[PDB]
């Protein structure tokens, strides 16, 4: 049978992505919108 | 004894209390020089912004170390918009932590609600407008009727 190690260090290679866990701040999402447009025109406006 | 600089607003009220060796007309002559220096600023709806009192029993003071012992003294109590900074700082320092919900878990563990921080911080946002409504002057300017509207 040509023989191999009785131990087997490879087993945790079954573990899943990841890598790591979270982050999640406690109540708000400030600047995730990455600074695109949020308004239209601009300068002098209307009148009737 | 408050660190709002009294130049940062206007008085509405002043209640001063003399004690000791004091004269009713020296008081009167002192306060005319406080009223004359309108640099010391007032709410424009309160011409009569001052109350006096005079009592003849000296200032007495508990002993220890080196301390002055005088024959006359004054307490004043005074209301002024200059304090509104303090309130605008305390409700900002509040809102800074509260937006992250910092320390809120200790409080809510005792049975308090986020509505109660909510009604409080709002009540100071009502009080923000309420120091300032009374801060606005009693005239909104003027314009000439002789000029054309078109």
């Amino acid at each position: 049978d040509r023989v191999q190690s009785k131990i087997g260090s490879l087993d945790n290679i079954t573990h899943v992505p990841g890598g790591g866990n979270k982050k999640i701040e406690t109540h708000k999402l400030t600047f995730r919108e990455n600074a695109k447009a949020k308004t239209d025109h601009g300068a002098e406006i209307v009148y009737k | 004894m408050v660190k709002c600089d009294p130049r940062h607003g206007k008085y509405m009220a002043c209640c001063l209390l003399y004690r000791g060796d004091v004269v009713p007309k020296d008081v009167n002559a002192a306060i005319a020089t406080i009223k004359t220096k309108r640099s010391i600023q007032f709410v424009d709806w309160c011409p009569t912004g001052f109350k006096v009192g005079i009592n003849y029993q000296p200032p007495t003071v508990v002993p220890g170390g080196d301390l002055a012992k005088v024959q006359r003294a004054v307490c004043m109590l005074s209301n002024t918009t200059a304090i509104a900074e303090a309130w605008a700082r305390l409700d900002h320092k509040f809102d800074l932590m509260y937006a992250k919900r910092a320390f809120v878990h200790w409080y809510v563990g005792e049975g308090m609600e986020e509505g109660e921080f909510s009604e409080a911080r709002e009540d100071m946002a009502a009080l923000e407008k309420d120091y300032e409504e009374v801060g606005v002057d009693s005239v909104e300017g003027e314009g000439e009727e002789e000029g054309e509207e078109y």
